[PDB]
């Protein structure tokens, strides 16, 4: 692929106390069209494990049915595969990062910014972002797109350093993830009013909260405004 | 594979393809090459049957014993060598490197599959010179220069004749030396007459009876 | 390429012997030239694989020599790769990867070794070593004349006394030759010179 | 037998001949005990010398800090099934982050034995490992047979004599596997184990080699002074 | 051992494949009607465990042909999916359904290419396409291991070949295609030829039955082969 | 007998009798058996238990295809392993293109073209097991037996394996006594009575029985092992119907 | 340009029954001439073939037709006929369609068993361009075509048409910047060929 | 497929041996056309033998025939046909001449007598066929790839009393219609069983057939030169026999 | 067995014999073998002459390949090495036995050399390949001294011809000689020179 032509617009994600938290809306746009606005963007790849993609909504797909696959080559000849030796979130991270740097290097990359979100199975909550060009890091705070501009500023305002996410419970997080949603929506124009939003606690499991509604917008004062100057 | 004792099965077989096969006889003068070749039926086409002498190229021609199959091939590959050298210089083969490449060829087959069961005369003249040409080759991939050489199944008898038959002066003696081996060991023979500047000529079989019935005489004389 | 139902898969040259110390490893072939008008400078029995290691050989058949060339671009190779000499056990390894022989060299990492190809390619390290027919009479010398102690100097007048006792013409400088390895001069040759002096030192022991 | 020369060939039976000559492969070859408990996987070895000038095989081959085999039989095809075993740890580590599971090693193994079996021109490897290795799973042990064959294991021994340790693992199986929190008393019990194997011959300094891997072990192979304190 | 000529001439080689086809036990039969072409095939289940629909010796090749294998299933399986592929193959090259003869040739080719190379062994199966062609009609073409095939009016195979040939050649003598009007009418008359010829009466599971149709190759189920077993006894 | 020392060969008789020689080698292996229900299908093989060295219930002998798909196999273990392997890939190739898990009958033709394609050339031995193999797709259940010769049918219960006579005959009287069909939980319990009756004939060595089933109701139409208490419950009515 | 480069000219008429073919000599780099005896008509046996363009590919396709005319010679016992000529030279072009050879060819000469007077002329590419009275190509494509047309007429006897091929020629080159230096012209009967150089201006 | 010790090619001789037990096929020169004819077998009276020609057009002015196995006879057919157009036609225009397909297809064969893993093929064709410089011509080309012009000859289990048949029969002077019938009484000669027009089967190597050239308008194309004789046409000359 | 069975075809092959002197080597062969590879270097070889020449194309080949490769010529050492490369690979084999002589570039010491059909090759003063070539051998270990050794052409060609003639028929027709001289001034010496030195040599031969 070298051009992107139906994208998905910006994932983010932040982990708190006791796990991370992650959210992306289903709008898939052609170009400045709205086309399609039932994509599901956020990829749950076990119980400890989703994986949020942007960019080419087909490359999403390839990157799902890869994920889809590795699920189902885990199981081969393994016993133990559905409580150890089950896919933490680093191994689905490092093959995907894999894939995307060599695809990278070959000329022909996946158009794609994914963060693979998770706990280990020691508790560590996980937390990556890998994009086209092969590029990895970790921050307590993620985004995709505009996000990295527009959200990421407000998510890091509730964790800005690691010594922050043992302070930051379930709720806070999610309405610092749900202010960032509505902020996008106010200011990105690809993005959508629907969005979902997964949950990956150490404690009880994966949750995934689908086609949620950005809420509590602000208009009124849009009365007031009388045209470019006078 | 080598046979032990260091023969090589293959290469006897085939040279015993090759003396089971039909003759070709050829002898060079002074001033040309001719080559003869004994045809050895009623019913088989004369007007259209292919000749044993080939051209190889405009100046030099190839006779051929054993399996008629392989000298297709062997004819084949001799053309587009002597076309590609001229692709790549300017000037003609030379019948030694014609002789060379066509030993060349049969030998690779020997030990890359089964040997070609063919043995050549080659005969021309170099493509600005004048001196006669004639050389011999073998499934062995050997050859070597002669005055007159036979190949084929008389080969046994005919070549003593041969031997016993100062090269000759002038292309009638020429013509008639090789039809008097060919008469001799026991008028259906082709002769064909290599001249330079690309002069090459099959006599007619009127030709040839003249000359048959002049050396018919000559034997009736004694 | 086929097991025996024993479980095993379907000694005539030259001889060559080889000892290692502490000091150092000395290998001595018998050279045996087949006529006066042979070169007997062009038998080379013994050739360096690197600067550090040497190969002494029955015979240097074509089939030898071409994994010499590859011992030898291992080695190089090594060097190129890593800016350092190839161990000689890794060099043994790596034409395993890849006649009797006797691998011999020096290294920091085990000091002086010496290696001998068994019949099924596996390399033993040994302190002393004989190959060719006259390996089965040497065996016996070597395990009797060995010891810990052995100095340079004695295992080089060792390798001679078997050479003496198994070759069938009197020893000079051109019909046997020595080679041996130091950390300090690498792999080396000694010369007709060196090698009669020391059959001298041999003659004189025997006086 | 007219059977007997390949590998692709059935015995009128369903015997292939060609694999069963690779077992006596491993029958010719000398004893390697293995053996393991809930935390800690022991292999012991015991090594052979051409001559008494001539230094010991070593029948212990490290792959990493949590997985190391031992031999028997043909050692270059030890030397090939080893590097193509670090090949795929090593493909696994970089692709995934992921310690190659024991299970998952044993099994590429034998698919890989397994191709000579059947393919014409191939032969059979004629050596046969025991691989021990502690994962996320625990500690673990396999045995390696030539005809593909991959066995999980609490203890097992193979090479020349290798019933006699075999019975002693069988008797001592409800012992052995009880030893937690020190590795001293299993590997007292691997070389009482292969001791069943000597026949004029002893265990010494030189011919023993022992390796450990476990929990708190990271895989190591004690050799000449460090054995000394379990011969 | 290889299919290589023996001083006699014979490919023996070739000749043990030809007795391979009776290892199945079971007889086919195919005829022409006016409009249609029919297959009758023996389907013997031997052993009470098999599920009866798995067990079939007619395969649907395309659209139009259809396919009778007699021989070992494992080669008659191979056989029919390589002509699935030459006919998916002609429709996508050549832009129209595959004519049934042509396939033939091609598979006859296929079959002769084994009978010359000694890398591999020929299939120890006889095949007998039907089709109505697009042009030429209802068509039977029965192809043999040698790579020889042939077009016929109606043909018979099995270990009783013989018989079914017989009675064919009878009715044909004593009437080129079944004048019947309906493709049930030939099939209940394929299935009485051969109840006599092998003199015996079967039951609904006994029978395999492959109808070839204008755009239509399909094989009856169980109970439309009982529907023309009552017709018969009728 | 002669013809009989290469692969792609017909005897005079037609037969190609190395592929004969592999089925005998079928005939030494562990029994196994498989069962069709009225909405799946049970996999069942005996694990014969060489030595107590053995650790239990992890040397596993059936195998998972994709997630639908179980196999199982009697023979040379590892070369069931290497059918198993190809029919993985040609699973995935086939969700690959398509997207439906591929269906129990395609992934039958598939096993059967690639161990029938090993009858063909000199070059390559026939497959030394017989596989009993079956899953769940959107027609319900399939249970399949393929043989080292490339054939396969549709099976309502199939065995193979040392104790294969014995396990058919109660397998036929399985289907006679049940004309309504099993149930996924009446017939774990009654592959492993099945089982247990077929080692009787083989009880020279012991033995661990493993078991496997697919059902829409029971698994969602997943693959999925025995285990814990439903693994007991059908020990202990096996061992009952034994005693 | 690879066509433009060396200049160069080349026509073919035909007589009644009778072919005449002619080329100027000038081979040179755009400005400069560099020699006078470049003749750019060659012949393989009774079938001429002129070629125009790219120098380099002019040699590399007389030595190639060399070589494929003198094997059909030698397989087939007989010379190759304007015809079958025409058509080799045809598909030899089309060999390299994506690689092609910066000239074009005109083939001229007398069907042997028919007798008949036969012109073809090429593309770079090898699209035929069969014609029954004359046939142009080179820089000077445009003058020749012109000149030709106001010539030429039917049944033209061989010394007729030498003038008027010869005429022809000549006014062509007179005035194309990149041709001249002298000019060839062959008169091809069913039994003998005149070759004959024209006077002409040298500049 | 090797040299024995005799100096004989091992297997050709079986090939030779496989074609004297092919049905007897047929060939015949006459001033102005050939004629080629031969028996056809049939597997069964179901059988149709008219789906089957054992005579097969090469190129329009050129035609064989065979005896020996058929299968073989196909393939090498259909690859000379390829050989025919992808190699001379695509080159020169026009089709090879008989000489030079005749060539091809000994190449074919032969490639096969010197080719490992391979066996030659089993079959002996007649190739007639027509030329503007060579005129007509009729081939026999063997399983080794030697071939050799005839003007009249005969192949198959019926070759040695054919051949004598022909050999009285033949003169310089057949017209096409002389040339028909002298193979007409040879093959009947040869026959055992039924002879009839839908048994035997034949073809020529005559004048121009414009009518089936299947379009008009161009005067140069001149149409093929081989056609089959239909078994009306056969059955029209054995009444008038 | 097969190269056992190679060296039996080189005991058929024709003799050739070579004889080093202080500034010349000269190579003499029975009734040229002796072919030129460079200018500095010949190759001469007994055995199956067939196989002969796909060994001579190679050395050729390789010769200019590395003065290609490298800016200096071969010199006889890896013109031998070569030759004896080559003729292991195909280990049929070549059933051939050849001898390498000349010069190294820019070099003043002439070189001899011996290759078998083992691949083994080794430097010799003086040595023989063919059918006779024991008898030919034992007469040179008799007449050639390495501490007396020839020192000029003539005696060179005097000892090679001399020893050809133990075994040959005829000389004059029945032998021939080529000189290998530095700096490329090899040189086959024609019927009349040898003819000369052969009537020479007849000369003593008849006295005794």
């Amino acid at each position: 692929t070298q051009q992107p032509i139906v994208t998905g617009t910006s994932v983010i994600s932040m982990k708190y106390d006791n796990g991370v938290i992650i959210a992306a809306d289903n709008l898939g746009s052609y170009g400045s069209l709205l086309r399609f606005n039932g994509v599901e963007r956020l990829i749950p790849v076990g119980d400890n494990t989703v994986v949020g993609i942007s960019g080419d909504i087909s490359d999403m797909q390839h990157i799902e049915r890869l994920l889809k696959d590795l699920v189902t080559e885990n199981a081969y000849d393994n016993p133990l595969a559905d409580a150890e030796e089950a896919l933490e979130p680093s191994y689905i991270f490092e093959y995907l990062a894999t894939v995307m740097y060599q695809r990278r290097s070959k000329m022909n990359p996946l158009w794609n910014a994914i963060i693979v979100a998770g706990v280990q199975s020691n508790g560590d909550q996980f937390l990556r972002y890998v994009n086209l060009l092969g590029v990895t890091y970790s921050s307590p705070t993620l985004a995709t797109g505009f996000g990295a501009h527009m959200a990421n500023p407000l998510l890091r305002k509730v964790v800005d350093r690691e010594s922050d996410i043992p302070k930051t419970t379930v709720q806070v997080a999610e309405e610092a993830i749900v202010n960032a949603m509505r902020v996008l929506y106010y200011r990105d124009a690809r993005s959508s009013r629907n969005f979902s939003l997964a949950i990956i606690d150490k404690n009880t499991g994966l949750t995934f909260k689908k086609n949620l509604q950005v809420e509590n917008m602000k208009w009124d004062f849009a009365k007031d405004i009388k045209g470019y100057g006078t | 594979i080598f046979s032990p004792d260091g023969h090589i099965f293959q290469v006897e077989y085939a040279l015993e393809a090759v003396k089971r096969g039909t003759c070709a006889v050829g002898v060079k003068g002074k001033n040309c090459v001719v080559l003869g070749c004994e045809r050895r039926l009623k019913l088989q086409d004369t007007r259209i049957t292919p000749s044993k002498v080939s051209k190889i190229d405009s100046h030099v021609v190839l006779s051929f014993s054993g399996l008629n199959a392989d000298s297709r091939i062997l004819i084949e590959k001799a053309r587009v060598e002597a076309q590609s050298h001229r692709l790549t210089l300017e000037d003609p083969v030379t019948v030694e490197y014609l002789t060379r490449y066509v030993a060349g060829v049969q030998q690779r087959y020997t030990q890359s599959v089964r040997p070609f069961g063919v043995s050549t005369l080659i005969a021309g003249f170099d493509p600005r010179d004048d001196e006669p040409k004639l050389y011999q080759t073998e499934p062995s991939g050997i050859y070597s220069s002669w005055s007159a050489q036979t190949i084929g199944r008389n080969s046994k008898t005919v070549r003593e004749f041969l031997e016993k038959n100062e090269p000759p002066a002038t292309v009638e003696e020429c013509v008639k030396l090789t039809v008097r081996s060919l008469l001799e060991v026991v008028k259906n023979i082709e002769i064909t007459v290599v001249k330079p500047d690309s002069d090459i000529v099959a006599l007619s079989s009127e030709e040839i009876n003249q000359y048959v019935t002049q050396i018919e005489q000559e034997k009736q004389e004694q | 390429s086929t097991f025996s139902p024993e479980g095993r898969l379907f000694k005539l040259g030259s001889t060559a012997i080889g000892i290692a110390t502490k000091e150092g490893v000395v290998l001595g072939v018998e050279k045996r030239a087949t006529s006066p008008l042979l070169e007997s400078d062009s038998i080379e029995k013994i050739v360096e694989i690197d600067r550090h290691i040497g190969c002494a050989m029955s015979g240097l058949t074509a089939d030898a020599r071409s994994m010499i060339e590859h011992a030898r671009t291992a080695a190089v190779t090594h060097n190129l790769y890593y800016d350092e000499d190839i161990n000689v056990e890794s060099l043994t390894q790596s034409v395993c990867d890849l006649v009797a022989l006797l691998i011999a060299g020096h290294d920091a990492d085990d000091g002086y070794q010496l290696f001998h190809a068994e019949p099924s390619g596996t390399f033993y390290r040994y302190n002393a070593k004989a190959i060719g027919s006259g390996s089965e009479g040497a065996q016996a010398e070597l395990l009797n004349e060995w010891h810990s102690s052995l100095t340079l100097k004695e295992a080089e007048l060792l390798v001679l006394k078997i050479l003496k006792q198994v070759m069938e013409e009197k020893l000079d400088e051109n019909n046997a030759q020595l080679s041996c390895i130091t950390k300090q001069d690498g792999f080396k040759i000694y010369d007709n010179e060196k090698t009669a002096e020391l059959i001298k030192e041999l003659k004189e022991k025997e006086a | 037998n007219n059977y007997d020369g390949d590998t692709v060939t059935f015995s009128p039976t369903g015997r292939l001949f060609q694999v069963e000559y690779a077992l006596e492969a491993i029958k010719q070859g000398s004893v390697t005990v293995g053996l393991r408990s809930n935390t800690h996987a022991v292999l012991v070895a015991l090594k052979r010398n051409a001559d008494e000038l001539s230094s010991y095989q070593k029948k212990i081959i490290k792959c990493d800090e949590h997985m190391g085999l031992s031999l028997a039989g043909l050692a270059p095809d030890a030397r090939v099934l080893s590097n193509y075993l670090r090949q795929q740890c090593n493909y696994s580590s970089l692709v995934f982050n992921r310690k190659l599971a024991v299970e998952r090693a044993g099994h590429l193994l034998c698919d890989k034995a397994q191709k000579n079996t059947q393919s014409y021109g191939g032969r059979p490897y004629g050596v046969g490992l025991l691989i021990i290795g502690y994962d996320k799973s625990g500690a673990h042990l396999l045995e390696f047979q030539p005809s593909g064959n991959v066995t999980e294991l609490y203890g097992t021994a193979i090479g020349a004599r290798s019933q006699g340790a075999k019975t002693y693992l069988e008797r001592t199986l409800d012992t052995f596997i009880k030893i937690d929190g020190n590795p001293d008393e299993l590997i007292k019990a691997g070389v009482e184990a292969i001791s069943q194997s000597l026949r004029d011959e002893s265990l010494t300094v030189d011919n023993l080699s022992i390796a450990i891997v476990g929990k708190d072990t990271p895989f190591t192979i004690y050799d000449g002074e460090a054995v000394a304190k379990y011969i | 051992h290889i299919t290589i000529f023996s001083p006699e001439g014979r490919l023996y080689q070739v000749e043990y494949a030809f007795k391979a086809t009776n290892q199945t036990n079971i007889n086919s039969l195919a005829v022409r009607g006016k409009d249609c072409t029919v297959v009758i095939s023996q389907k013997k289940v031997p052993d009470k465990l098999l599920d009866p629909t798995t067990v079939s010796y007619i395969f649907c090749i395309s659209r139009t042909i259809g396919m009778v294998v007699n021989g070992p299933i494992p080669d008659a399986r191979n056989a029919a999916l390589r002509a699935k592929a030459e006919a998916a193959e002609f429709r996508y090259k050549y832009g129209y359904d595959m004519p049934c003869d042509v396939l033939a040739k091609r598979m006859a080719n296929l079959s002769q290419i084994y009978t010359q190379r000694a890398y591999m062994r020929p299939l120890g199966v006889i095949l007998t396409f039907v089709s109505v062609d697009e042009e030429l009609g209802p068509s039977i073409y029965k192809t043999d291991p040698a790579g020889y095939y042939v077009g016929y009016k109606a043909t018979a195979t099995g270990p009783k070949q013989q018989e079914i040939t017989t009675n064919l050649e009878n009715h044909f003598k004593k009437s080129d295609h079944i004048n019947e009007e309906s493709w049930e009418k030939v099939v209940e008359f394929a299935i009485t030829h051969m109840i006599d010829a092998l003199g015996t009466e079967f039951s609904k599971n006994d029978l395999e039955v492959g109808v070839a149709t204008k755009d239509k190759f399909f094989t009856l189920s169980a109970e439309n082969i009982e529907e023309r077993l009552v017709a018969i006894a009728e | 007998t002669g013809y009989d020392l290469s692969n792609s060969v017909f005897s005079p008789d037609g037969r190609n009798f190395q592929v004969e020689y592999a089925v005998k080698a079928v005939e030494n292996g562990t029994t196994s058996i498989g069962i069709k229900c009225n909405d799946g299908v049970v996999f069942a093989v005996e694990k014969l238990i060489t030595s107590k060295l053995l650790v239990p219930q992890k040397n596993v002998k059936i195998q998972v295809v994709d997630r639908h798909i179980g196999c199982v196999y009697s023979g040379l273990i590892p070369d069931g392993r290497h059918l198993v392997n190809r029919g993985r890939e040609e699973a995935a190739s086939f969700k690959k293109l398509y997207k439906t898990p591929i269906p129990i009958p395609a992934f039958a033709d598939r096993l059967g073209q690639y161990v029938q394609a090993h009858t063909l050339y000199n070059s390559v031995r026939p497959f030394g097991v017989s596989t009993i193999f079956g899953g769940v797709d959107k027609n319900g259940a399939h249970l399949y037996m393929l043989e080292p010769s490339g054939s396969y049918w549709g099976y309502k219960g199939a065995a193979t394996g040392k104790g294969r006579q014995s396990a058919k005959a109660e397998l036929e009287k399985l289907v006679d006594h049940h004309p309504e069909g099993l149930s996924a939980r009446e017939a774990v319990k009654q592959a492993a009575k099945i089982i247990y009756l077929a080692h009787e004939d083989n009880k020279e060595k012991d033995f661990e029985l493993e078991i496997s089933w697919c059902s829409l109701s029971e698994t969602n139409g997943l693959h999925k092992f025995v285990k814990g208490d439903l693994l007991q419950e059908a020990i202990d009515f096996a061992q009952k119907e034994i005693n | 340009d690879p066509s433009s480069i060396n200049g160069g000219i080349v026509v073919a008429m035909t007589g009644k029954d009778c072919v005449a073919i002619a080329c100027d000599l000038r081979l040179g780099s755009q400005s400069l001439g560099v020699s006078n005896k470049f003749e750019k008509i060659f012949h393989y046996g009774h079938v001429f073939l002129g070629i125009t363009g790219l120098a380099t590919d002019v040699t590399t396709l007389n030595e190639m037709f060399r070589y494929k005319t003198n094997l059909y010679k030698l397989k087939e016992e007989r010379a190759i006929e304007p015809e079958t000529f025409t058509q080799l030279v045809s598909s030899s072009l089309y060999e390299r369609r994506f690689g092609p050879y910066f000239v074009g060819p005109v083939v001229a000469g007398i069907n042997s068993k028919s007798g008949k007077p036969f012109i073809a002329g090429f593309d770079l590419i090898g699209c035929i361009d069969e014609a029954k009275d004359f046939i142009v190509s080179g820089t000077a494509s445009d003058q020749l075509f012109g000149m030709c047309e106001s010539l030429y007429e039917p049944n033209l006897e061989p010394e007729d048409l030498f003038e008027t091929i010869s005429q022809a020629l000549l006014n062509a080159a007179d005035r194309d910047a990149l041709s001249g230096w002298g000019a060839v012209v062959y008169i091809i009967k069913k039994d003998e060929v005149v070759k004959r150089y024209l006077k002409m201006r040298q500049d | 497929t090797t040299f024995s010790p005799s100096g004989k090619l091992g297997q050709i001789d079986y090939a030779l041996t496989a074609v004297k037990q092919g049905v007897t096929s047929l060939g015949i020169k006459a001033t102005n056309g050939v004629v080629i004819a031969t028996e056809k077998k049939s597997s069964s009276p179901l059988a149709m033998s008219e789906t089957l020609s054992k005579v097969s057009l090469l190129t329009p002015d050129i035609g064989a025939v065979y005896s020996g196995m058929g299968p073989d006879y196909r393939v090498l057919v259909d690859k000379s046909r390829k050989v025919a157009h992808t190699s001379y036609k695509r080159i020169y225009g026009e089709y090879p001449p008989t000489k030079l397909l005749v060539s091809e297809v000994a190449k074919i064969m032969q490639e096969a007598t010197q080719s490992g893993g391979v066996r030659p093929f089993g079959v002996s064709l007649l190739i007639a066929g027509h030329d503007e410089f060579n005129g007509f011509s009729l081939y026999q080309v063997d399983p080794s790839g030697s071939y050799f012009p005839w003007k009249a000859t005969a192949i198959g289990k019926g070759s040695v009393a054919a051949k004598t048949f022909l050999e009285k029969r033949w003169n310089d002077e057949l017209e096409l219609e002389d040339a028909i019938h002298i193979a007409l009484l040879t093959l009947k000669e040869s026959v055992e069983g039924e002879f009839n027009g839908d048994t035997i089967e034949l073809a020529i190597i005559g004048d121009e057939n414009p009518d089936l050239l299947g379009y008009t308008g161009i005067p140069t194309d001149k149409g093929p030169r081989f056609r089959k004789l239909t078994s009306q046409e056969i059955n029209d000359r054995l009444e008038a026999l």
